[PDB]
């Protein structure tokens, strides 16, 4: 009950520190 | 009535891992060999994955390495744990042998002999596993070592015939390299079992070098949680090497395919062989060079016969502490010279550093020991 | 004249410990590789199915498989069967053998660029400096025909001409294709050729860092408890005198 | 002087399991099949090594 | 064989140990004392390695200088 | 045409003292080896020195101009 | 002999085993001759030796030392195991001379 | 596999050079013919 | 002084049992 929240928290802070260059940030442009 | 002392499996586990008396004053250095044990396990796990998608067919062998890095999911991760765990294996091995030289642990003669046999075996497995990914650097190191092995009179010819298996580069060489690199880590695990078994009847050494039967504690739960903490720290450092700086230790020139017609401008193995390569850059003789490398490794086995002092550890020996630290210093000098081109003034630094290393192992520690013996009123 | 210059440190967008790749610049440098840089060099280890989720979507990258017209080869009837490309095919080789590559491009081999960042010193900085640092030859040196001066190359005589100049390309996302932008984009994409693992590696990196920082003080406090039972011990000696 | 076979840290295991292990005298040949099973397993692994390291 | 019960003949020794559940101003002078004691034995080898490394790099780049 | 944000940069910091003395000694080596004919002397080392200084200068202040 | 006396005092201070409350003879490596000389000790010196060794062990467990007032001074360092050790080497050398002849 | 069993070396070479076997590509890139040798396998009438 | 005689005798009874059938027996008319 802790590890999935841990995984999504690490992922969310990863897109917070890295903005405007990952592939998931331009989903709106082409699809 | 209790299962810990009537069941044979639990009796073995209790007698070798739980109720084993250990000194209560051993530092963190005593974790290191246990780390080496689980380091072995890590490589075997990655070795299983490298039994999956690796072919021993030269061009497609390099292609299979690239497919492991790309096509297999978490295959690049396994390959980088294998490489950086070999690096961490040699870091822990060097610090383990340094603990053995420092704290007077070489008085256990047969444990020392099993250790130096393990050390020859693990250097052989590391070089041979370096040959397997089949880069230019692995090619040129393999040719240099096989020609050096063929330089000996009437013995190296059949070894090159069995190892290379033909007139030139063929698949039989890489199959026999992969076979030996598969087999010999299990022999390393067997000698590790013999290593622990020979340690078990004499107890563990404390850093003071005194007889520690006055103050002994069970291994569980003190050194169990201590070794767990050491395992977590070692995993943290290994995964920091893998996930952040994957190639800061690896030679970049290995990653382009092997071409025998070209000559690379700077032949270099990894760092943990480099000091031995410094010995190969020391004297200009082939069989003399092989004797120099073999004796430079075997002088650790001859080291327990050179102990001339009446006290065991170096903790109470300041002059021999100074000698040991300049020994670590010029060993670092050798492992820096080994990763340098053969030009002025690296040749004189390498030659004087090799001479100083042989002198600081062999001839000068007996003189320091008898000086230590005389300064405390025990020497005739 | 064997002395060489190491490339300078460039402030890349992926220089940091948790800094990713500019995927827009990845697809830009991929386009740079497709329209000019694939004339001599090859990518033998990169397939079209690696471009989905990095450069383009599922469909349009597949569309690039029809724009290059790769050829597989033999079958039962023995003729040379024409077929359009798919996503499972690798990038097309320009020459059938190395000695045709040397003979048709002036003795020098244009080697595989899938691992050209990882196999040379410096990395992407060396690629950027070699592509941008094209200058006139100085006095004294007398290169032969077809050899051009570049101080970052070992020997200072590179076998390729400067390929990039003003208005040589145009981009789909509307970026001015100057020399520095085209060199930076091709260096970023050609860095991704050696490392298609960068983003997932750094993902596992911060996941490992947070997990280790969570689980290390727990074992530290457990060790401190199970040894603070011992470190509170005071000993006394009472001999009978 | 000490006996090497009973004081060695590695050889007391092999003689307590192999040499001076007391066994019944009237054992027939059937128990020998158990020993055969062991060496049969060994040669299987040997052939298995030869079915992977070249292939 | 080497279990607790035949280790040593310790005589007239009293040990007091509190429960672990019943219990940086002190550790900082301790580690300062440790590094003060061991710095003169550890540091000058790595100091002279640093000097040899810098001097060797300087002489290599001087040998590369053609004058 | 599209003017480079590189030729506005590597000539932007050409006015530094090390850069102008590097170009001065480049002119010095050029005219002293144009004075002499039959020697095999090459002017390359301070060309690498000038390129090193100019490359550090351009790597300081390049990437924010590019998109 | 002022050159040797001051250097011996400084080397005793810098040897480090006086900081954990040891004599010289506690620091010796326990070979079979040293263990035989230990076995010939009287009971009070034996008990003092094992208490000093245990105190050393749980002092270096904590990475601490004794206070400076109760360090083992040079003048009170007694060579208690030395004559028993000399006797043991005398008997061992006599035994090897008889075995040689 | 027929040398030293049924045919000599020159007989096996003659039987191989009797057989035309597919190969390629060359420097231009066509998937052409050659007369056979020992390492070539037996010709398939219909692989599919 | 037995191993070469062992292999020679085993080979000798092998071509005595199989005389006129192996390849070495017919390296006259097929060479
Ligand atoms: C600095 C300011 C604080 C300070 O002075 O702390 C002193 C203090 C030691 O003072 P002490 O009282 O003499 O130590 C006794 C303590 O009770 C216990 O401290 P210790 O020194 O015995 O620590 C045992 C040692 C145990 O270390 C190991 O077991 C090492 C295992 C192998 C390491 C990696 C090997 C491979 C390396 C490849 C390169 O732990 C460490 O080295 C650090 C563990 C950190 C755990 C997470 C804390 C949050 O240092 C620490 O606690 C270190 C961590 C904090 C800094
Ligand atoms: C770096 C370690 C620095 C350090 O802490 O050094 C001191 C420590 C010895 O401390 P100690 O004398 O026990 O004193 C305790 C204080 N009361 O020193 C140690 O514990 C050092 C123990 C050895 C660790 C260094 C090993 C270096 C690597 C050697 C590799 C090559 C070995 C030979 C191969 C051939
Ligand atoms: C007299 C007053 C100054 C000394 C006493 C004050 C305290 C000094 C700090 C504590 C550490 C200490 O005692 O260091 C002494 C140490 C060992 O000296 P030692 O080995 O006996 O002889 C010199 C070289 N053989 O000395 C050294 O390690 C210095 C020699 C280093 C040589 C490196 C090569
Ligand atoms: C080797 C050949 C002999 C060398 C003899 C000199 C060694 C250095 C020395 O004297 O160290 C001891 C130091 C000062 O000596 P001190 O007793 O003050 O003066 C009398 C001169 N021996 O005294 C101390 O450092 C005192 C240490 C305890 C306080
Ligand atoms: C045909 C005219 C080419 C074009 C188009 C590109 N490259 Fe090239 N390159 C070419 C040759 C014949 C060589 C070998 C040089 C030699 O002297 O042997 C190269 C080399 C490189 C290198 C350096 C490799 C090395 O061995 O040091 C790099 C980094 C490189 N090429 C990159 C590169 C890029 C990024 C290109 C697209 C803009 C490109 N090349 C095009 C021939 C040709
Ligand atoms: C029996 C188990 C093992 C197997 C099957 C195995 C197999 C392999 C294979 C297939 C490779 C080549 C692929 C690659 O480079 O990543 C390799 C590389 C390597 N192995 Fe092992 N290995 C084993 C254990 C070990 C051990 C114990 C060591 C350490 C001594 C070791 C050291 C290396 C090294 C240094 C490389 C080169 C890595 C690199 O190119 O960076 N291997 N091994
Ligand atoms: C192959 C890797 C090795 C492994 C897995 C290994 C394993 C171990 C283990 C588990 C211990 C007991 C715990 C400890 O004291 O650290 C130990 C101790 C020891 N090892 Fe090793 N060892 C290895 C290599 C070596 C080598 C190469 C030597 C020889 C230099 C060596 C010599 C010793 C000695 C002398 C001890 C006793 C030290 C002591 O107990 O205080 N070991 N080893």
């Amino acid at each position: 009950f802790f590890e999935r929240a841990f995984d999504q928290g690490a992922d969310a802070i990863y897109e917070h520190i890295n903005e405007g260059k990952l592939w998931k940030h331009i989903k709106h442009k082409y699809e | 009535t209790n299962m810990r002392k009537t069941h044979p499996l639990f009796k073995i586990i209790n007698h070798s891992f739980i109720d084993l008396p250990a000194p209560s004053n051993i530092s963190s250095w005593w974790n290191f060999g246990s780390l080496l044990g689980v380091c072995l396990m890590v490589q075997i796990i990655t070795g299983l994955f490298l039994a999956m998608h690796y072919t021993s067919d030269t061009m497609t062998a390099f292609s299979s390495v690239t497919h492991i890095c790309r096509d297999v999911n978490y295959g690049w991760l396994i390959r980088y744990m294998h490489a950086n765990g070999a690096s961490m294996f040699f870091i822990c091995l060097f610090l383990h042998v340094g603990r053995g030289l420092y704290y007077g642990s070489y008085t256990f003669m047969e444990t020392w002999n099993i250790g130096v046999l393990l050390l020859f075996a693990v250097m052989a497995t590391a070089f041979m596993g370096y040959v397997l990914p089949w880069g230019q650097m692995s090619f040129w190191g393999a040719t240099v070592i096989t020609n050096l092995l063929s330089a000996i009179p009437y013995i190296g010819t059949t070894l090159v015939e069995w190892i290379w298996g033909g007139f030139s580069v063929d698949k039989a060489t890489l199959t026999r390299f992969f076979a030996f690199h598969f087999i010999l880590p299990f022999i390393i695990a067997a000698l590790a079992i013999v290593h622990l078994l020979f340690l078990h009847e004499t107890g563990s050494n404390n850093p003071t070098g005194l007889n520690s039967d006055a103050d002994k504690i069970p291994f569980h739960p003190y050194y169990t949680i201590k070794d767990i903490l050491g395992i977590l720290i070692m995993f943290l450092i290994l995964m920091t090497l893998v996930l952040f700086f994957p190639d800061m230790l690896g030679d970049p020139d290995n990653y382009m395919p092997a071409n025998p017609l070209n000559t690379p401008p700077h032949i270099k193995p990894e760092w943990y062989f480099l000091f031995a390569y410094a010995i190969l850059r020391s004297i200009p003789n082939k069989l003399g060079g092989v004797l120099a490398l073999i004796l430079s490794i075997l002088i650790l086995a001859l080291m327990p016969f050179l102990h001339t002092s009446k006290q065991r550890s170096l903790m109470f020996r300041p002059i021999t502490q100074i000698l040991y630290w300049i020994l670590v210093a010029n060993l670092l000098i050798l492992t820096w010279i080994g990763g340098q081109p053969v030009e002025h003034p690296f040749i004189i630094i390498g030659q004087l550093a090799s001479i100083s290393y042989f002198s600081i192992i062999l001839i000068l520690m007996p003189i320091s020991g008898i000086i230590e013996d005389k300064m405390l009123k025990l020497y005739p | 004249s064997d002395l060489e210059l190491h490339p300078p440190s460039y402030p890349w967008s992926h220089r940091g410990l948790l800094s990713s790749l500019d995927h827009t610049s990845i697809r830009r440098g991929f386009q740079v590789y497709k329209q000019v840089c694939s004339s001599c060099h090859s990518m033998d280890y990169v397939a079209y199915r690696h471009l989905v989720g990095v450069c383009y979507t599922e469909e349009e990258a597949k569309a690039l498989a029809e724009e290059v017209e790769v050829q597989d080869g033999p079958n039962d009837d023995g003729e040379m069967f024409m077929r359009p490309g798919k996503l499972s095919d690798y990038f097309p080789k320009p020459y059938p053998n190395p000695e045709a590559a040397r003979a048709a491009n002036n003795g020098a081999l244009p080697p595989d660029l899938s691992y050209i960042v990882r196999a040379r010193h410096g990395g992407e900085d060396y690629v950027f400096s070699l592509l941008t640092g094209y200058c006139e030859p100085p006095t004294g040196v007398s290169l032969r025909e077809g050899l051009y001066f570049n101080p970052y190359f070992p020997g200072q005589a590179i076998g390729m001409a400067p390929p990039i100049y003003t208005e040589v390309l145009e981009y789909d996302d509307g970026t001015p294709a100057t020399m520095s932008q085209v060199a930076k984009d091709v260096a970023t994409f050609l860095r991704w050729a050696s490392e298609p693992e960068h983003d997932h590696r750094k993902r596992m990196g911060l996941k490992m860092l947070l997990m280790m920082g969570l689980l290390l003080p727990l074992t530290y406090a457990m060790k401190r408890h199970k040894w603070s039972v011992l470190k509170s011990r005071k000993l006394a000696y009472r001999p009978p005198k | 002087m000490t006996n090497m076979r009973k004081t060695h840290p590695l050889f007391k295991i092999i003689n307590h399991s192999f040499i001076d292990l007391p066994a019944p005298s009237n054992i027939s040949s059937w128990w020998n099949f158990g020993s055969l099973l062991g060496v049969c397993l060994m040669v299987q692994i040997i052939t298995g090594l030869f079915l992977a390291m070249h292939y | 064989g080497r279990e607790f019960g035949n280790l040593a003949r310790i005589r007239h020794v009293i040990s007091y140990s509190l429960s672990p559940f019943e219990q940086f101003s002190k550790g900082i002078p301790n580690v300062l004392r440790r590094t003060r004691e061991r710095i003169l034995r550890v540091a000058p080898p790595f100091v002279v390695v640093y000097l040899i490394y810098t001097w060797g790099n300087q002489e290599f780049e001087q040998s590369k200088r053609k004058n | 045409e599209l003017v480079d944000p590189l030729t506005t940069v590597r000539e932007h910091c050409e006015q530094l003292e090390k850069c102008v003395k590097a170009r001065e000694r480049l002119e010095l080596c050029d005219n002293r080896v144009s004075s002499r004919s039959q020697t095999e002397e090459d002017c390359t080392e301070e060309l690498f020195d000038f390129l090193h200084a100019r490359d550090h200068c351009v790597a300081h202040k390049l990437f924010k101009n590019l998109k | 002999s002022k050159w040797l006396d001051g250097f011996r005092k400084w080397y005793y201070n810098a040897a480090g085993f006086n900081k954990l409350g040891l004599m010289r003879d506690d620091t010796l490596h326990e070979t079979e001759d040293v263990k035989e000389a230990i076995r010939r000790l009287p009971e009070d010196l034996y008990n003092d030796r094992m208490f000093r060794i245990k105190r050393a062990l749980d002092l270096t467990m904590r990475h601490q030392i004794l206070p400076k007032d109760q360090w083992t001074k040079y003048e009170e360092d007694k060579f208690y195991l030395e004559p028993y050790l000399k006797e043991v080497i005398r008997e061992r050398k006599e035994r090897e001379e008889w075995a040689k002849k």
